[PDB]
DNA sequence: TTTTTTTTT
């Protein structure tokens, strides 16, 4: 129950008990790691058992025959050798620790044995271990290894490994255990509580009103957005063909275009914060690279890796899109390659790879002249290619009605909000969101 | 008798000692005028400090009772009390403040018999320069400097001691580390072994260290001389105090170290790097609207504050006294007192997310030559983070955040913007008709939704930038026409218009009575205003206690006019209302009931926020 | 220990040839004697670096050209003379005829008024020129002269120069991969004169960042990773011709200036210079350039002091060091002066723009005139020739009517 | 690799 913050993981807290929580961005493959090891003596051939590894390869220091005089011409044993399984994982602080004018820090995470490929990119996780430091490896030499940087802000001195180099350090967690923060066998399994109050609300028979009337709160009218945006959550059911490999997509995709202050954005953040695996971006500020999946190289290994962007990390969920008709056309045509196949390709440098991205794009514009022109066609008014335009199951056009009613009724809902906020006070709606959760 | 004496100098420690103790146990002569920031301590909450007590004596009961564990060491007091003793301590900082701490550490004992957790440290401040200045006789003498705060890294652990264990006997031995290096045993004196032990890195013991980049301030420069840059280092409990915006002052002891020419290899460049050893930050500037959330007014402040509330002139009172030398523009002064004031605050405190936003933007849009800019000028000098940006000097990524890759990891990394440095705070945006509409087209997000979310190669996050946005511009033709309707002679998209709370038009009035009245007030600068001192605790002060809420007659009130402003925008040659505008409505009659002192909203505040609206306009 | 870089002059450089460069190292009492923009003269020895070896140079000894209680002669003359301002006029450029009162306008740029920082609120204290005239009437040569005579200033032309050379620079390092600032030529001229010739061929968005120099006297930036503020504290000296090459006198002050109001109001001087046929006035500068080629110097017919260039400015940089303060009973003077300016542009056929820069325009000149005299106190006469000026200056962009 | 800026076509 001792939650610590990412910045607070001071110099003081090495070697203790201690649990964190963060948002996992990295996810490195598997090796096998040396963990205690056996060597043979070259000259009498002799083996010499457990010598325990540290951070790096190390030899025994003493022949165990006492007649023997060796201290360096070792042969390592692998039939005798203890292996262990071994990933490296990177975070970053969630968004609720960040001080003011702050960007968020990152922490490299070390995991062991059963624990590994446990976890996925995008997932929120806390993590029980504890805090350690790791040195600069590649400064020291020894039997059986020199030192990398003679191969190919001041630090300690005086080691006989060190001749005349020096040492620095860096942090990382060593976690003890990881998780994430949050069909007729298991619908079996919830048995009692979850049964009763999801056979009832599958009995309710005005359950879309009192789905959607929960859903979105804050805002008035718009029915037919809301149910639209119900069932984009929902989908249909996607099917192969049985030996032909060609597909028949089950995913739906939305598109609102509107006047300003039509409540746009609002809808967008809305089901961001209510669905599981969602994403929000904004157009004017994202990238090809970002948007969906990029290459990346690393420094710690020289091999180019796959970063899994936010297409990918909403794979199986929901992308929204803000400020869609202020992209550049090059990231338009990114989308529109990847939506046509469901598929992102790499051929960069030294890696090729193909993913799949089965991600409901949900997406908002405004129109081109401002204001909507009811006098012109759909094709005029968004300046969406039509390609672009052919990929969407909906549209849905918003326009400001200038009516007196719907103008005190919009005023209403405002005040409401307003008057809600300011006495810390709940809205009656018929189910709970965490029971419209379970139901969804 | 053995006598210890610093190399080279002839200085003998303990008699320092002695006069020290004297001066701790002695000085109380600068008590009459304590400083803003030193005049209070505490036991729990906050307390006052006492005048008539030896002053040091005084500060070390809030290290009994609060278990401060640093004492602030003016040297004015110092310096007054004996400069024989300030030179030695300017000259020889890296020798003789080993020692003073212990004599502070010996009163305490003595005074308190009680032992703590750490030592009482002592940090001197208040010795001033300039950063081309310096010279190679200054290295290791105590010095201070000021600037602004960009960046600061991670923490780095620093060792101190070592743990070494033999590796045929699992026998363990410690090992200080001093002079930046460490001894290695030869000779386990257990199993008799040679050349035998092994470091265990975790077993040993670390400290915090972190490094800040601070930069020159442009004002004291000479002839074409650009702005520098320093590396200040923080050791102990300095890390993490500080945050990029603020605006310090430090003092510290100026280093030199060499470089090796190959990492490889012995051989140094005889061209040494420079920069500080940190041991006191101080950002407490009386010049502004103080930083701190107001937590150290007085009783006797607070009371003269809540009596200059009844006067019925409160809000000319205030205004009038903000930008003296600005002659008429009353409207106007009085939008930027509510743009100072500002609305209640609506977060999410189990997520830390705003809500509504409660931040006030205003667009100031007008004829050459009437002193918009001069304006702005005024709010950016007065405000704690403030943020001055002009035409196309900025770009999108400028004004946001950008991406680069890392010097030494060769990572993508994530580095702040304008608006991101003026959260809690001010961007001013000059000549912003003419930026490209690139640059001005990511504005929409940060005014309407207080938050800033990325999408870039490996960074996919979300900043808070709870800012507010104030503007200047002119008309299409740079004079304004009067052939030409109010959205003509403005040409910027809906979207942005609807986004500011006020909009103020400056057209000049053709009139030989007040052109003679400017003119003299003009020509006079070559020859009941609010103080500064009180008009800093007002703001504080209201800004801390005062959250008004609406009454009904106030809501019903509000609907009413909004349906009026709907009516009235719909109109020929006019600029539309939203229903953003009713938000914007709310905002400035919470502005309104919070210069009054205020818990509630009435009627007549809700009817002063709608004339200023109308009438900032209908020109 | 300091290190430079010093390239050639244009002097020395063959021709049809760009200038080379050579590294320099600078110890103990030489060092700080030079900033980037100066021109100097070194002495030093060459030596290698410890077969093929690389080479700098060590310095010896550092002189700055543009700097180098003593008076001359010449000048304790001139100094116990007084009543100078007639033959300071006439010594700015003699090959060049006429033009006295331009080059009074000149005179009051290359001085300039005071500072003013009243209430924490700052005001500038130079004067702004802008020259326009017909082709071949001498633009370019006066603004040569003026870049010759000023200590620290710089010259650019309106194609040359992008916006970016005119204020600062971001400069990204292939070696490092860092970013950094440069100064443009107005920041490599602060505290002096910036002469912007062709200044009507430059684009929109090149000419709209001097607003921000013009009157602020700053520069900001926000780009990349970079956010600051650079000073600029100069005077602009700009040269243009009218909209079509050619004055026309059957269109408006605001068809023949095409500028923006915004912009016009930034400058505190705007001058016309006309060529017009006339058989005697043609024959009178066709003897005077003639005698000009022929001996190499102008004629001096008259016999009259004028003065070298050198103690020209040896008297400028004397000027400098004053602070005139205004009298305050030229109040009333000043401010009715304002009002009466403000009269015509609502009542005329063909108006100007006048706005409150006006009025502290008048009290810079005013300043300057009382510098140029080396007097402490600012004179009505001081401020009658300020509005003499200012009147010729208005006349001149109606001719003929 | 990907990102950001200023001159050139
Ligand atoms: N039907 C509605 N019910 C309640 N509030 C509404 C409604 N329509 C608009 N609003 C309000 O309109 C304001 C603007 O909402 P917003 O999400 O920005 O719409 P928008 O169309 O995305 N604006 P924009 O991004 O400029 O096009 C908010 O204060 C909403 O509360
Ligand atoms: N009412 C006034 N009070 C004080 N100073 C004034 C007033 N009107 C004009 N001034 C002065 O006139 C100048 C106005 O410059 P400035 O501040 O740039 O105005 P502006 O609105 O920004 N014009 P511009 O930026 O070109 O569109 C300054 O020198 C001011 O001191
Ligand atoms: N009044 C004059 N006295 C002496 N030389 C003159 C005079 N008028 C013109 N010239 C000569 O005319 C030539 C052109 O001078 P220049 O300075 O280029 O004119 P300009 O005003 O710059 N024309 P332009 O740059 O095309 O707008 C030079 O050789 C001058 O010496
Ligand atoms: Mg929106
Ligand atoms: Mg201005
Ligand atoms: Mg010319
Ligand atoms: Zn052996
Ligand atoms: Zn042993």
């Amino acid at each position: 129950d001792a939650k610590t913050k990412v910045r607070e993981l001071s110099a003081d807290k090495v070697g203790g008990l201690v649990r964190i929580a963060g948002q996992i961005v990295r996810t490195h493959p598997v090796h096998p790691e040396l963990s205690r090891a056996c060597f043979v003596c070259e000259d009498c051939g002799v083996t010499t058992r457990d010598v325990q590894q540290q951070f790096r390869y190390t030899q025994p220091t003493k022949c165990a025959n006492p007649q023997c005089m060796n201290r360096t011409r070792f042969s390592l044993d692998v039939n005798s050798s203890t292996f262990v399984d071994f990933q490296k994982i990177r975070i970053q602080e969630t968004q609720a620790e960040l001080p003011r004018g702050s960007i968020p820090r990152t922490v490299d995470v070390i995991v062991r044995g059963e624990m590994v490929e446990t976890v996925q990119p995008g997932d929120k996780c806390d993590i029980v271990g504890t805090l350690i430091v790791i040195p600069d490896i590649a400064q020291l030499s020894t039997p059986g290894l020199r030192a990398e940087t003679s191969n190919q802000s001041e630090g300690i001195t005086g080691l006989k490994a060190l001749g005349v180099r020096d040492l620095t350090y860096k942090m990382a967690f060593l976690a003890c255990h990881i998780q994430q923060t949050e069909y007729l066998d298991l619908w079996s399994k919830m048995s009692t509580e979850d049964r009763a109050t999801l056979k009832k609300m599958s009995d309710d028979k005005k359950i879309e009103k009192n789905i959607v009337d929960s859903l979105f709160p804050n805002i008035y009218g718009n029915h037919e957005v809301k149910l639209g945006v119900l069932l984009m959550l929902l989908g249909g059911v996607a099917k192969k063909s049985r030996d032909e490999g060609t597909s028949l997509r089950g995913d739906i995709n939305v598109c609102l275009v509107g006047d300003p202050s039509t409540a746009k954005s609002q809808v967008l953040k809305a089901v961001e914060e209510f669905s599981p695996r969602a994403i929000y971006t904004s157009g004017k500020a994202s990238s090809a690279a970002g948007l969906t999946a990029a290459v990346v190289k690393d420094e710690e290994s020289f091999e180019f890796v796959i970063e899994a962007g936010a297409l990918m990390l909403a794979d199986n969920g929901v992308c929204c899109i803000d400020e869609f008709d202020k992209m550049d056309l090059k990231d338009q045509v990114a989308i529109h390659e990847a939506m046509e196949q469901q598929t992102i390709s790499i051929t960069k440098a030294g890696v090729k790879a193909t993913l799949n991205a089965r991600a409901s794009i949900l997406a908002a514009a405004n129109p081109v002249n401002g204001r909507y022109d009811r006098s012109r066609p759909l094709k005029y008014n968004v300046q969406m290619s039509a390609p672009i335009m052919s990929r969407f199951d909906l549209f849905f056009v918003l326009v400001d009605e200038c009516n007196e009613v719907t103008d005190y009724a919009i005023a209403r809902r405002i005040l409401d909000n307003h008057r809600a906020i300011s006495e810390h006070t709940e809205r009656d709606s018929v189910y709970k969101i965490d029971d419209i959760k379970k139901y969804i | 008798q053995p006598r210890l004496y610093v190399w080279g100098t002839r200085i003998c420690v303990a008699d320092v000692q002695r006069s020290f103790r004297d001066f701790l146990t002695t000085f109380k002569i600068s008590q009459l005028a304590e400083d803003e920031n030193m005049m209070t301590g505490h036991d729990e909450a906050l307390h006052e400090i006492d005048v008539n007590h030896p002053y040091y004596m005084e500060r070390l009961l809030e290290c009994n009772d609060a278990e401060v564990t640093h004492i602030n060491l003016n040297l004015k007091h110092l310096n007054a009390f004996s400069e024989a003793l300030y030179r030695k301590v300017i000259a020889y900082p890296a020798d003789v403040i080993p020692y003073l701490d212990i004599v502070v550490n010996e009163v305490f004992a003595e005074r308190f018999n009680r032992t703590l957790a750490q030592s009482i440290e002592l940090r001197p401040f208040n010795a001033t320069r300039n950063m081309r200045g310096l010279n190679p006789n200054d290295v290791d003498q105590l010095i201070t400097i000021s600037g602004m705060v960009t960046r600061t890294s991670s923490l780095i652990p620093e060792m101190r001691s070592g743990y070494f264990q033999c590796a045929v006997c699992a026998f363990g031995i410690e090992s200080e580390v001093d002079k930046g290096r460490i001894e290695e045993p030869v000779v386990c004196t257990n199993c008799s072994n040679t050349h035998c032990f092994q470091l265990v890195h975790n077993r040993s013991v670390f400290l915090d260290k972190q490094v800040v980049k601070l930069q020159e301030s442009p004002d004291d420069m000479p002839s074409g001389e650009t702005p520098h840059t320093v590396s200040v280092y923080a050791h102990g409990s300095l890390v993490e105090s500080v945050q990029p915006g603020d605006r310090i002052t430090v003092t510290g002891i100026f280093r030199a170290t060499g470089m090796k020419v190959n990492p490889k290899q012995r051989a140094l460049a005889s061209v040494y790097r420079t920069s500080i050893d940190a041991l006191h930050f101080r950002k407490m500037d009386t010049s502004r609207l103080h930083q701190d959330n107001g937590e150290t007014i007085t009783e006797e402040r607070i009371q003269q504050i809540i009596e200059l509330s009844k006067r019925p002139d409160i809000m000319d009172a205030l205004a009038q006294s903000i930008a003296p030398s600005i002659y008429e523009h009353d409207d106007v002064k009085r939008g930027l007192l509510c743009l100072l004031f500002g609305g209640t605050r609506k977060d999410d405190e189990t997520t830390n997310k705003t809500k509504l936003r409660s931040e006030i933007n205003i667009l100031l849009c007008g004829d050459p030559g009437t002193s918009k800019s001069q304006m702005l000028q005024y709010v950016y000098r007065l405000l704690p983070r403030s943020q001055y940006t002009s035409g196309k000097g900025s770009s999108a990524v400028g004004l946001t955040a950008s991406v680069s890759r890392d010097a030494d990891t060769k990572q993508l990394v994530l580095q702040t913007g304008a608006l991101v440095l003026a959260d809690n705070g001010v961007c001013c945006i000059d000549e912003f008709d003419k930026m490209n509409e690139s640059a001005r087209s990511v504005l929409h997000e940060v005014m309407e939704q207080q938050t800033l979310s990325i999408a870039k190669a490996g960074i996919i996050c979300q900043l808070n930038a709870r800012a507010s946005v104030l503007a200047a511009a002119n008309p299409v033709d740079s004079k304004w026409n009067r052939n030409k309707t109010i959205v003509e002679n403005i040409t910027l998209p809906h979207t942005l218009l609807s986004r500011f709370d006020l909009i103020f038009l400056i057209v000049d009035a053709q009139d030989e009575m007040q052109d003679r009245r400017l003119g003299n007030h003009l020509v006079s600068l070559y020859f009941e205003h609010v103080d500064m001192n009180l008009l800093r605790d007002y703001i504080a002060y209201a800004k801390a206690n005062i959250h008004p809420k609406l009454s009904e007659e106030a809501s019903q009130f509000i609907i009413e006019k909004y349906l009026f402003m709907r009516k009235a925008g719909a109109q020929h040659g006019q600029i539309t209302a939203y229903p953003r505008q009713l938000e914007s409505l709310i905002r400035l009659s919470e502005a309104h009931a919070k210069i009054r002192l205020s818990q509630e909203v009435s009627v007549d505040d809700v009817e002063k926020a709608f004339t200023l609206w109308r009438e900032a306009l209908k020109q | 220990f300091q290190e430079l870089k010093i390239q050639e002059l244009s002097e020395q450089v063959p021709v049809g040839s760009i200038p080379r460069t050579m590294t320099v190292h600078v110890y103990g009492e030489m060092t700080r004697k030079c900033n980037t923009g100066n021109v100097v003269h070194v002495s030093g020895v060459f030596l290698p670096i410890m077969l093929v070896a690389d080479t700098y140079l060590e310095a010896h000894y550092i002189n700055n050209l543009d700097d180098n209680g003593v008076q001359s002669a010449e000048l304790e003359v001139l100094r116990r003379k007084g009543d100078n301002y007639e033959t300071l006029a006439a010594s700015i450029a003699p090959e060049i005829f006429g033009h006295v009162d331009v080059k009074k306008c000149l005179l009051m740029a290359l001085v300039g008024g005071n500072d003013n920082s009243s209430n924490g609120m700052k005001i500038r204290g130079c004067i702004n020129v802008l020259m326009m005239g017909d082709p071949g009437v001498a633009k370019s040569q006066l603004l040569g002269y003026v870049n010759r005579l000023a200590p620290r200033s710089q010259y650019t032309t309106g194609r040359g120069s992008s916006g970016v050379g005119l204020t600062a620079a971001v400069m990204k390092d292939p070696v490092t991969g860092e970013m950094s600032l440069e100064g443009g030529a107005l920041v490599l001229a602060d505290g002096g004169i910036c002469c912007i010739d062709e200044f009507d061929k430059m684009m929109d968005h090149d000419r709209t960042a001097i607003h921000e120099v013009m009157e602020q006297q700053t520069i900001s930036i926000a780009k990349a990773g970079i956010m600051t503020t650079l000073n600029a504290r100069t005077a602009i000296i700009a040269a243009a011709n009218p909209a079509y090459g050619r004055y026309n006198p059957n269109r408006s002050i605001e068809q023949n200036v095409d500028l923006p109001a915004a912009l016009l109001s930034r400058f505190d001087l705007i001058l016309l210079m006309q060529d017009k046929a006339d058989r005697e006035n043609d024959k009178i500068l066709a003897e005077h350039i003639t005698y000009v080629h022929q001996h190499g110097c102008h004629p001096n017919r008259e016999k009259k002091d004028l003065i070298s260039l050198e103690t020209l400015r040896e008297y400028i940089s004397l000027c400098k060091t004053y602070t005139p303060t205004v009298d305050p009973a030229l109040r009333e003077r000043i401010v009715e002066a304002y009002v009466e300016m403000r009269r015509d542009a609502r009542y005329s056929s063909d108006p100007t723009f006048v706005s409150p820069r006006m009025i502290l325009g008048i009290v810079r000149m005013a300043t300057a005139r009382a510098k140029l005299r080396l007097s402490t106190i600012v004179d009505e006469s001081d401020v009658e020739e300020a509005l003499r000026l200012m009147q010729f200056a208005k006349d001149s962009l109606r001719p003929e009517q």
